[PDB]
């Protein structure tokens, strides 16, 4: 393919180092996503 | 498209790599604007190919949207004289085009085949041939229907009852809950017996004949009943069968809404007249439309902007929503926001552009119901596409505005764009589960309903899990319909939470010490996993692509029936008829029966080789498609690769 | 026979007297009337709220003058708009503001009067701000128990309202008597500036008004400091050492936050040097 | 066919990027709804209140006040201090109607 097959793999290679960069940022978030839901039930606890 | 023309044309096969990439490009594309241009160039190569395939027009019909193309390549099927090939994109012109596409291409064309061509795009004989099929796959179960009747309550158990059996007798004709109980119906009042004419037109719908003169009792005009709701049922019943194709009963319409009842008439009436003319961009309801938006009646303002947004779906009209939205700052009700914020939602419709116009002033505006009608705007326009653009506001209003209301139709307009993609819904709505107003959790239990009621993932019935767990009465309820729309035509072999959740629908109902609200949902959860008989499903993505336009407008209206109940006897739009279908072509009925590996456990409805019809059609699990295989043996086989279901041609050997 | 949920438009000049006139009653409970249009069945709007002379020997069906009525209506005519009466209010601020013996004996007089008469009560009490507290219901008729006692259609404005549930004896009162959703048709032009009159008046006056140097940072210091090692003991006392003690504990906050925006205090008032001057 | 994919996959890598300022904006907004919420707990009850006794901690959450005029009253504690100013035997404030322990 020579484009290509090997050169795609690096295009898809930046789309998973992004990924794995996204995952990062993601899992940055993923936690935080908890320290939310944690205070939104705190935000709950204020209502209980 | 310079280098992509000599990409499609590259030696040898590549035998699919063009039919398969349109699927892939349509999903990947932002931009719709070269899109379609990629493929008004690739279906000309088609044709000029030796082998002709006919799916590839099935695509480029509905995205090029032109009159004049779809009515050239059928004058050529009519001097081609073969019926057999055509009758493919025969019932798939049918089911795919929207009524707008419909009636160009009806015109063109009938200017044998001709009269062939009549019943196919107004689904006469598409009707009869699914009617048959509902009444033998259908198996009915009264045990449960009857530990619900046995509660004994004065209230609620009125729109239960008979909104939940229409569910599994849709399309049946028959009477069962009429002639069993008299006294029982007649205790409804108010608007409890304008369901009684209205849930008679669901087990009713389809059957377009005999749907004038069997309904003669509940006639407005004539009867004059004592209660003026009972007499208020009969436009809108007719209008569930007339929805999208019409018929003679336009005039049926036209008696009773000059006559007797007045204006609730024109409730019954303009749902009816406007369900009919939906999507044929009609004119003269639009002009009766208009002064039922003036009557200034908070009740009749929800039909007067339903049915106008119903006609107008597709057009864009420039004075529809300038009289609503005009309308709507002096107005002193609520109710006639509602429907005219659906209303001004429902004309608005896959555009991407255009309605963003509109987007920017309903939001921004301080009006409660208004942006509640930007919601359901930005959910239609945005219908069949992951845009970010849109998501942006869609959680500013879901989150900084005050109104708890609001933020339930926020979250809920999620379902209606992403259902496309529905493996995104349960990642962006998990996080609005925890919020501690249950307003929000009711529009996020919903958001996973509508969109993932297609797909069998476990992961949604997960999240509504403890939503049924939770404390507050209604979102216990939209946990019920929600976890009720996953499992349709589902069986216990599916997921294992079929049955835990079965007897869980009648525990709390005949339970007085739960709540009468909650244990409403209960039954109708029921129901919505025995639509049709589990026979029918239904799915907002299909080969044809397009969104289903009565079933989301159904449960939209169906979202809040506590402001008026006739908006849960509005789910009545929720209903609507599908199956499969294996007829070889015209009147004539094939003998053709076939193997398929699944168990008669995902046929029962409370192995070696099956035996499926043969057309009566027989069902058909939409994962048991790719299972079944064309017979070898039959002097009937298939000309046409047998993969998803729906009407396909069947040879003759 | 053909019941349908009632919504009730209030205007927010309808809202000033029921806490007003409740107020100056404070403790002892008033008497007061609705007033407003009725426009059909399922939907009631109270245009105006006027005050009536409170009770000192307790409510009663007569506090209501009816020639006290009949001089205000002629004074509603040359006033703008002369509107028909509908119902009456009754404050309640020594309690949770219940429908109370006396508020029976006069529905089935006002009743009689008007259609309606919506029971209204309102409570000083319960909050100050951000609640709607007040109070409002419908007698349903105790000759109906031969037929369906359970109205309305259109539920959840009732069900939904019938949340919290408010305890026990309001809700024992459910009995004989229903709630009405009180709902706000919009005043935003009035209610734009009840947002600029209170806010401004609330932004140092001109919002230039407003805009213990170091004695104040030595007495924050002896809050940034000597609060510190009564802070700082506790890791050490986090550790056990280890672990005898029953964990986890978390002393870090709330002083940690408040020396942050403390300094966020201090830093900013010290940057009017350079904001002020030039 | 991997240009494909490739052409795919950046939609959900951008679709979690709208992600990160869905969380981020929402989070700081209820952030904000939440310290509007700790001015909800310490505005009630305000004024006034009512002198009562400390009698014994039972549990978490909730313990047990003598009122002045000598009836034990069991309160739900504040969800502020929930120990160092217990103390076995106190005089502890209490809202009038509520007697709340605060
Ligand atoms: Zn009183």
């Amino acid at each position: 393919l020579e484009e290509g097959k090997a050169g795609s793999g690096l295009r898809q290679y930046y789309l998973s180092k992004i990924e794995e960069l996204q995952l990062i940022v993601n899992d940055k978030s993923q936690n935080l996503r908890r320290l939310q839901a944690q205070r939104n039930e705190l935000n709950a606890k204020v209502r209980l | 498209l310079d280098v992509f023309e000599k990409t499609i044309l590259e030696s040898n096969d590549v035998p699919g790599m063009l039919a398969y990439s349109l699927k892939l490009c349509m999903s990947l594309m932002q931009n719709k604007q070269f899109r379609n241009k990629v493929l008004r160039v690739l279906v000309k190569i088609y044709m000029n190919l030796e082998k002709p395939d006919f799916i590839n027009v099935c695509q480029c019909l509905i995205f090029l949207d032109d009159p004049q193309a779809v009515s050239d390549i059928l004058e050529k099927l009519v001097k081609e004289d073969n019926l057999l090939m055509a009758y493919q994109i025969c019932f798939d012109l049918y089911e795919s085009a929207s009524q707008q596409f419909l009636s160009s291409v009806i015109q063109n064309l009938r200017t044998d085949q001709t009269l062939k061509m009549i019943k196919i795009l107004s689904g006469e004989m598409a009707i009869e041939l699914h009617l048959q099929f509902l009444i033998r796959n259908n198996n009915t179960d009264l045990m449960i229907l009857k530990n619900t009747k046995d509660a004994v309550r004065n209230s609620v158990c009125h729109t239960a009852t008979v909104i939940a059996n229409s569910f599994m007798h849709c399309g049946t004709t028959s009477d069962q809950f009429l002639r069993d109980n008299l006294e029982w119906l007649a205790r409804a009042t108010n608007w409890a017996k304008f369901t009684a004419t209205a849930s008679l037109g669901v087990i009713h719908k389809g059957h377009e004949k005999e749907a004038l003169q069997l309904m003669a009792t509940y006639l407005p005009k004539d009867t004059s009943p004592g209660s003026a709701y009972q007499e208020g049922g009969g436009l809108y019943a007719l209008g569930l069968i007339h929805a999208n194709h019409g018929g003679d009963i336009i005039d049926y319409l036209l008696n009773q809404l000059k006559n007797a009842s007045n204006d609730i008439v024109r409730h019954g009436g303009s749902l009816g007249l406007g369900l009919a003319a939906m999507g044929t961009a009609r004119q003269d309801v639009y002009d009766l439309l208009k002064t039922n938006l003036y009557q200034d009646d908070a009740v009749t303002g929800e039909a007067a902007g339903l049915a106008l947004g119903l006609v107008m779906l597709g057009s864009k009209n420039a004075q529809a929503i300038e009289d609503m939205v005009g309308y709507a700052q002096e107005t002193q009700h609520e109710k006639i926001l509602r429907g005219l914020a659906v209303g001004i939602a429902l004309v608005m419709y896959g555009r991407m552009e255009e309605a963003d116009a509109l987007i920017e002033s309903l939001c921004r505006d301080k009006d409660p119901i208004l942006r509640r009608s930007g919601m359901y705007t930005v959910a239609m326009a945005y219908c069949g596409s992951g845009n970010n653009k849109a998501i942006r506001r869609l959680l500013h209003v879901a989150v900084s505005d005050v109104n708890d209301d609001v933020r339930r139709a926020a979250v809920e307009s999620l379902g209606f764009i992403l259902f496309r993609t529905p493996e995104q819904c349960p990642s962006v709505v998990s996080l609005l589960s925890e919020s501690y107003n249950p307003h929000v959790r009711y529009g996020a239990a919903m958001a996973l309903g509508i969109c993932c009621a297609g797909t069998g993932n476990k992961e949604a019935i997960n999240l509504l899990e403890p939503m049924t767990n939770d404390p507050v009465n209604y979102v216990r309820q939209g946990a019920l319909i929600a976890s009720a729309l996953i499992m349709i035509q589902q069986t216990e072999i599916t997921c294992p939470k079929v049955n835990q959740f079965r007897q869980l629908y009648s525990k709390v109902i005949n339970d007085k010490h739960d709540d009468v609200m909650a244990k409403f949902g209960a039954i109708l959860a029921q129901g919505i996993l025995d639509a049709g008989g589990h026979n029918v499903t239904i799915s907002l993505q299909s080969r044809t692509g397009h969104t289903h336009m009565p079933s989301v407008v159904g449960v939209l209206v169906f979202t809040q029936f506590w402001f008026w109940f006739p908006l849960s006897h509005f789910l009545s739009l929720a209903y609507t008829p599908t199956c499969v279908i294996g007829l070889n072509k015209d009147l004539k009925m094939p003998k053709v029966q076939y193997k398929s590996n699944c168990k008669p456990s995902t046929f029962a409805y409370p192995t070696a080789k099956a035996k499926k019809k043969e057309k009566n059609p027989a069902r058909v699990m939409p994962a048991q498609l790719k299972v079944l295989t064309m017979p070898e043996t039959c002097r009937y086989q298939p000309f046409k690769p047998l993969s998803i279901g729906g009407i396909i041609i069947l040879k003759d050997t | 026979a053909v019941d349908t949920a009632e919504q009730v438009y209030i205007s927010s000049l309808a809202l000033l007297k029921m806490l007003k006139h409740g107020r100056a009653g404070v403790p002892m409970e008033v008497m007061g009337l609705m007033l407003g249009e009725f426009v059909d069945d399922y939907t009631v709007r109270v245009i105006d709220v006027f005050a009536m002379p409170q009770s000192g020997t307790g409510v009663s069906v007569e506090a209501v003058d009816p020639v006290f009525q009949a001089k205000m209506l002629d004074m509603l005519k040359q006033t703008g708009r002369p509107e028909m009466v509908v119902g009456w209010y009754h404050s309640h601020p020594g309690f949770g503001c219940w429908l109370s013996g006396v508020d029976i004996n006069t529905q089935q007089s006002f009743e009689a009067l008007s259609e309606r008469a919506v029971a209204v009560v309102v409570d000083p009490i319960q909050s100050v701000k951000g609640k709607v507290v007040i109070d409002a219901f419908r007698l349903i008729n105790a000759n109906m128990m031969v037929l369906g006692h359970e109205p309305r259609q259109t539920t959840s404005n009732l069900g939904h309202l019938n949340k919290p549930s408010i305890q026990a004896l309001i809700h024992g009162l459910n009995r004989h008597y229903y709630s009405i959703t009180i709902n706000y048709r919009k005043n935003e032009l009035e209610q734009k500036m009840l947002l600029n009159l209170h806010k401004k008046s609330w932004m140092e006056g001109l919002t230039l008004q407003d805009y213990v140097v170091k004695e104040m940072l030595e007495l924050a210091k002896n809050y940034n400091k000597a609060v510190e090692e009564e802070d700082k003991m506790t890791p050490e006392q986090l550790a056990i050492k280890n672990v005898g003690k029953q964990d986890p504990k978390r002393h870090l906050e709330e002083h940690v936050d408040v020396l942050m925006t403390s300094n966020i205090v201090q830093c900013l008032a010290a940057m009017l040097d350079t904001v002020v001057f030039k | 066919d991997l240009y494909s994919r490739y052409k795919k996959l950046q939609q959900e890598l951008e679709f979690l990027e709208v992600q990160e300022e869905y969380i981020k904006d929402e989070q700081k907004n209820l952030k904000k709804e939440f310290l509007h919420a700790q001015e909800e707990v310490k505005r009630i009850q305000s004024i006034p209140l009512v002198i009562g006794q400390f009698l014994e901690a039972v549990d978490q959450n909730t313990a047990i006040v003598g009122s002045t005029t000598g009836s034990n009253y069991y309160v739900r504690i504040l969800s502020t201090i929930d120990r160092e100013l217990l103390k076995p035997n106190a005089s502890v404030a209490l809202h009038k109607h509520s007697n709340a322990l605060v």
